[PDB]
């Protein structure tokens, strides 16, 4: 019982620890300090005195204005919402949706716990321009960018896109692509037509640079 | 496993809980169907003085697993924590008892309160279920592997760790489990990599397969072919086969 | 053990039965045919005769 | 299950490797034989008919099949066996008739179809003038053959009246070995393994160094031997 | 010889002795089985590992025995035909014969063939020879031998078949492949699969197996073979080494150099170790700097003793002017000026690691003349060694 | 386990039933309606894995078969200097490589088993 109870805290907590990351490496502010929350602090904060995690943990990010503005002026705030039911609901996703709309955050990330209705998948790509995305705890557990087989991935704007194009002399269909379903794109948040950078090491060379196209 | 814990054999020997222990298949020798019309006293002796010291209420029929001495062994004994799981996954009326784990046999009972049905409720306690590890894993070997890490003065040095290697291939749960490195975990179908890392670690894998085989009999092949093939292999989001419903699907002439 | 192998004796023996057959239907089909009028034996069988040389062959 | 049936050398490359295979030398195949006189032979010697066979009662009876048909059981299949090889080694029965007993089994099979593929071999039978197994054949048999083989050259007046193979048949000290029935049956490579049980074993002997190594014996049951 | 022969029997009984006590141990059910394997599959690859090891340890002692105006072992050590395995199973020992990688199996109930005895588990009723090829065979190593030499002729047959079709296949799956005179991998439709071919856009026969030594070695052997310092005691050049000898101490601009070229090759260390982490040096690359280095000092006949001409300046604007002059992109742009300039780093650190001012002045002496006749070597090599637009 | 049912009438066999109202176990054929007191504490039984003690068959006159091997081992109950030995007959991967010993005379069997 006990023991179920911390292995449940130990994986919300690593979840929670993967979600900031991929926050601050998708271009938002987040501090360091945050990122590598001690679990005791976690256990304080987030959970109340009897032991079962409560999903308060909503966090609203915004866009740094240093480099992330800079490079693309068009990205507002972010609203990550974790979920307390198991299996989530029409209703509930809808409340969800309601919520996002009325202060109209350019995009949202929704976290459930086992599985997802289709009948909210099919409402998942409504309200547009905002994009909804849906992520599985199981999966964020433990994070991908760190193993040592995925490479580095760095996002492309329009202009070095089209600076690219032009210096390569080659079409959109004229790259390699990755598919949207892809996890390093999920984790990314790409979108159809973004062009993503790789850089990874060679034993010919000391570096070696890679454009994939998401379609 | 973790690096502070290499050379860790206690550490070790904690790991390796993922292998699936089947549900009594693997630790039980036999299985009864004992019947009972008194919900408390049974017909045999054996189990009379745990009955005593434990105590729609009355089950007619009642199970019986004669189980091994191997439990104590290889996995832990806990006698208490199989039964536990038993009911955790019935709940319900499936009211069971446990032994003391010192009376020499282990003999774990179930009883339903409300024999077709009996063999129904049985095939599912026996086949489709788990208590603890990873599923799609049967056998797990542990051996020690030489890797070489620089020294503090700045030297490479032979360092001996030990190496988990599982017949199975469940990667989506395993790289979740706590105590292990899920940062050089690897796996040699590269089909399974992508769905849970990506297009360019499963080239990785791919590439690193590719030269495994060719490197096996002691030839040597130059890393541009083989980067050359695994690239033209992996140019769309997912593999392309060299067959028919591969390479030749594609937007290419017609006469080729 | 459980195999067996078939030299000139069992393969002859099925070509001849096959080639038997073959002239018990012709004879049989030209005896049907002869109920009308007559019957005599000798044109038939070397018809037939001559088909079975040939399969042999 | 090769041995001494087809040559472990001789096959084709390519893709017929291992399809096409040769007859080895002193290899021969049945032609078949009517199975009828056996039947009447099993029959008079005492066996149970299968119709009045009840599996409870009887718990010791051994199947005997003929061409793979059931016929019925025998409550003493040692006796039948020893009968059936007198009768077989002495010509009432055809030499290539294949006669196997599984004592595990509780099974007799009993072959007389055509295609079957079988060899010759030495019989080694106990003799209690020497104390142990020797060869049937004999140094008068060997010089009955040798007067045969140089007779035929000259004009013979028929000296041993063509003391043939046919003749070594009939008489008992070769009989034909198919496959199914080497599984029942102990060889011996040559008949210099045919020793006393001591065999000159346990004594320090100087033997040449260059010659090839041979283990041999192990064993003390012997009822055939290869004749070369 | 008969001391030998005699040897490799004795060896053979031991292995022998040794196999049936493993026998008699499994046989009272006092064996243990291997994590992972059943008591037979340990039992047997205990029983294969012993006659492995007693095969090979009888053919060590039959090469060793043989002399040196030995035919066979003169056509062995030359290497034109023949090896050990071969002496060995023609002089001492065949080999135990083997199918699939597993001892003979029992065709019958559970035996071999009929001349021997039921659930026999000696190595010589499973299929190990004992005798050579000179010594001749028994019949039934004989067969076990045919068995074997069925196998392989099987397995050649196959795999000649399957091979032909993987490689029709993966020739007919890569025909469009071409590199283009903007150093692109293309195929037919255009798609670009490699942006410079092999990642470095070298030809594959001419590059060569060199060691990095900035990768290897420790952290002391590093600091003394690659720091100079004037300024400072220790690690000091001598003087005797060049003509401007006890004239140079004191400079600011030379000990600013000096430190930010080991700065240099400190990182440079720290990336090598990065990218390889088994911390392998010996790595295939275009120029062989230390066959031009020879060759410049074998034809420009070094003294070795009088100072050189070189002066510490001379040879870091040298280097830095051979780096620049790499080219294998030559365009004008940002995007390909910096594909140019990371497609060279290993190239670079290798030059920098065989062209250090402390290797200069101490191994390779060379003269400024010499310094300079390297490097248009080293650039007109690696000029030539770039691939040619066209390439299938 | 121990034996499957048979009716004595007929030649059917016979299910098992509860005698609740007696609180009773009883066997019946349901075809000829046949039932006794049908007394047994065991139903069904199902054994997961083969023990080693079936040896074989032991067939008598088992030394008639020259391909066994013989050897010296002393027979504990008559004390004799020849037997036979075979390994066990359950075909599987698992099975371990004890002898079983058989005793031409007084017809024993005795296992290796020295552990
Ligand atoms: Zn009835
Ligand atoms: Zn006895």
């Amino acid at each position: 019982m006990d023991q179920e109870n911390e292995r449940n805290i130990s994986r919300l907590w690593r979840a929670f620890r993967t979600v900031k990351e991929m926050v601050k490496d998708r271009g938002y502010f987040i501090t360091q300090e945050e990122v590598e929350l001690p679990l005791e602090d976690f256990k304080a904060k987030y959970c109340d005195s009897m032991g079962r995690p409560q999903r308060k943990m909503m966090s609203f990010q915004a866009n740094p204005t240093e480099e992330s503005i800079s490079k693309f002026p068009d990205m507002g705030s972010l609203w990550v919402e974790f979920c307390d039911e198991p299996s989530v609901g029409v209703k509930t996703m809808k409340t969800f949706v309601i919520h996002i709309q009325e202060k109209n955050f350019q995009t949202g990330i929704f976290v459930y716990q086992n599985n997802i209705t289709p009948s909210a998948m099919k409402l998942v790509p409504s309200i547009p321009p905002a994009t909804i995305e849906t992520f599985n705890e199981a999966a964020l557990v433990v994070n991908i960018t760190h193993h040592e087989l995925v490479p580095k991935h760095i996002r492309l704007s329009s202009d070095e896109k089209r600076e690219l194009l032009k210096r390569y002399r080659l079409k959109e269909s004229q790259l390699p692509r990755i598919q949207r379903a892809d996890p390093v794109a999920l984790y990314l948040g790409l979108k159809r037509g973004e062009v993503v950078k790789i850089i990874r090491k060679s034993e010919t060379s000391g570096r070696y640079a890679s454009y994939r196209i998401c379609m | 496993l973790e690096p502070g814990h290499a050379a860790d054999q206690e550490q070790a020997k904690l790991i390796r809980s993922a292998i699936e222990h089947t549900t009594l298949k693997s630790v039980t020798i036999a299985s009864e169907i004992y019947y009972d019309p008194d919900p408390r006293s049974t017909v045999i002796p054996e189990d009379e003085e745990i009955i005593q010291l434990h105590f729609d209420q009355q089950s007619p029929w009642l199970l019986r697993l004669e189980l091994d001495r191997a439990a104590m062994n290889d996995k832990d004994l806990t006698m208490g924590q199989v039964g536990e799981r038993i009911k955790q996954t019935f709940k319900n009326d499936l009211f069971v008892i446990w032994s003391e784990d010192n009376d020499e046999k282990l003999i774990i009972r179930c009883r339903v309160v409300r024999d077709h049905m009996l063999k129904k409720i049985e095939n599912t306690m026996l086949e489709n279920i788990t208590l603890r590890g990873v599923e799609n894993i049967e056998r797990v070997v542990m051996m020690k592997y030489d890797r070489k890490v620089p020294s503090p003065t700045g030297e490479y040095v032979k360092e001996p760790e030990w190496v988990l290697e599982t017949d199975g291939v469940n990667l989506s749960e395993v790289m979740t489990v706590p105590g292990i490195d899920p940062t050089r975990i690897y796996t040699n179908s590269f089909i399974d990599i992508m769905e849970v890392l990506g297009i360019e670690a499963g080239r990785a894998a791919l590439y690193k397969e590719v030269y495994n085989v060719i490197a096996s009999d002691g030839s040597y092949v130059n890393y541009r072919h083989m980067a050359l093939l695994v690239d033209v292999m992996t140019t769309q989001g997912g593999l392309t086969s060299v067959t028919r419903h591969g390479f030749n699907r594609s937007n290419t002439g017609a006469l080729m | 053990g459980k195999k067996r192998l078939d030299l000139a004796g069992p393969l002859l023996a099925q070509l001849f039965k096959t080639l038997f057959k073959k002239l018990t239907k012709d004879i049989f089909r030209y005896m049907q045919r002869t109920v009308e009028e007559a019957h005599d034996f000798n044109m038939k069988l070397a018809i037939n005769a001559k088909t079975i040389t040939s399969g042999l062959k | 299950t090769h041995w001494g049936l087809v040559c472990p050398a001789e096959t084709p490359e390519g893709q017929a490797c291992g399809l096409v295979k040769n007859l080895s030398l002193m290899s021969c195949i049945s032609v078949g034989t009517d199975p009828m006189p056996i039947i009447t032979f099993l029959s008079e010697w005492g066996m149970e008919p299968l119709e009045d066979y009840v599996p409870h009662q009887s718990p010791d009876a051994t199947r005997v099949f003929v061409n793979g048909v059931w016929h019925g059981v025998h409550r003493n299949p040692a006796r039948l066996m020893e009968t059936l090889r007198t009768l077989r080694r002495k010509g009432d029965i055809n030499p290539e008739v294949s006669m196997i007993r599984d004592i595990r089994e509780k099974e007799l099979k009993i072959f007389t179809d055509a295609g079957r593929v079988y060899r010759p071999l030495f019989i080694v039978e106990d003799d209690e003038s020497l104390g142990h197994k020797e060869l049937k054949v004999r140094k008068g048999h060997i010089a009955k053959l040798m007067a045969t083989e140089y007779q035929d050259i000259e004009g013979g007046f028929e000296d041993v009246e063509e003391y043939t193979w046919s003749s070594l048949l009939n008489e008992g000290l070769v009989e034909y070995i198919d496959a199914e029935e080497e599984e029942s049956i102990l060889i011996a490579m040559q008949p210099e393994d045919l020793e006393p049980a001591e065999a000159n074993e346990e004594n320090d002997l100087d033997v040449d160094p260059a010659k090839r190594i041979r283990v041999s014996h192990h064993a003390t049951t012997f009822t055939h031997c290869e004749i070369h | 010889d008969g001391p030998t022969m005699r040897e490799i029997t004795e060896t053979i009984a031991e292995a022998k002795k040794k196999v049936l006590d493993v026998t008699k141990e499994a046989q009272a059910n006092l064996l243990t089985a291997k994590h992972g394997m059943t008591l037979r599959e340990s039992f047997e690859d205990n029983v294969v590992r012993f006659l492995n090891e007693a095969r090979d340890k009888a053919g060590r002692l039959a090469e060793v025995n043989l002399k040196d105006l030995n035919n066979v072992k003169q056509m062995v050590m030359a290497g034109s035909k023949g090896s050990f395995i071969n002496i060995a199973q023609m002089s001492a020992c065949v080999g135990q014969q083997s199918v699939e990688g597993k001892r003979i199996a029992f065709g019958f109930v559970d035996r071999t063939l009929p001349h021997f005895s039921k659930d026999d588990y000696s190595p010589e009723s499973k299929g190990f020879v004992e005798n050579s090829y000179l010594r001749g065979l028994t019949p039934q190593e004989f067969f076990f031998h045919a068995m074997g030499g069925r196998e392989g002729l099987i397995d050649t047959a196959v795999k000649t078949a399957e091979t032909g079709y993987i490689q029709r296949r993966l020739v007919k799956a890569l025909e469009d492949i071409m590199v283009h005179y903007d150093n692109t991998t293309r195929n037919s439709l255009g798609n670009v699969i490699q942006f410079i071919y092999g990642e470095d856009g070298m030809d594959a026969a001419h590059i060569e197996k060199q060691s990095l030594d900035t990768i290897g070695g420790s952290d002391a052997a590093f600091e003394k073979r690659y720091r100079v310092d004037l300024l400072n005691t220790d690690h000091t050049l001598d003087p005797s080494l060049l003509e401007s000898g006890s004239e140079i101490l004191g400079d600011l601009k030379l000990q600013v150099l000096l430190d930010e070229e080991y700065k240099q090759l400190v990182k440079d260390r720290k990336f090598l170790r990065e990218v390889f982490v088994d911390g392998e040096a010996n790595w295939p690359l275009p120029v062989n700097i230390r066959r031009i280095i020879q060759n410049a000092q074998q034809t420009f006949h070094i003294d070795h003793t009088k100072p050189s001409d070189l002066t510490i300046k001379d040879i870091v604007l040298g280097v830095k002017d051979l780096q620049e002059n790499l080219l294998v992109l030559r365009g004008k742009n940002e995007i390909i000026q910096n594909a140019q300039r990371d497609a060279v780093t290993l190239f670079c650190c290798l030059l920098r690691s065989r062209l250090a001012t402390r290797r200069v002045l101490q191994e390779y002496r060379l003269t400024k003349q010499a310094f300079d006749w390297v490097l248009s070597n080293i650039e007109a090599q690696f000029l030539r060694s770039v691939v040619h637009p066209g390439e299938m | 386990m121990t034996t499957f049912r048979f009716c004595r009438d007929c030649n059917n066999m016979l299910y098992p039933r509860e005698d609740k109202e007696n609180n009773r176990l009883l066997f019946e054929c349901r075809t000829c309606s046949y039932v006794e007191e049908a007394g047994s504490p065991l139903v069904y039984r199902h054994e997961l894995i083969t023990n080693i003690g079936e040896t074989a068959g032991v067939v008598q006159d088992i030394g008639s078969d020259p391909t066994l091997p013989r050897s010296d081992r002393e027979c504990p109950k008559c004390h004799s200097r020849e037997n036979v030995f075979f390994q066990s007959q359950q075909r599987r991967k698992d099975t371990s490589m004890v002898l079983f010993f058989v005793c031409l005379s007084c017809s024993h069997i005795f296992t290796s088993d020295q552990k």
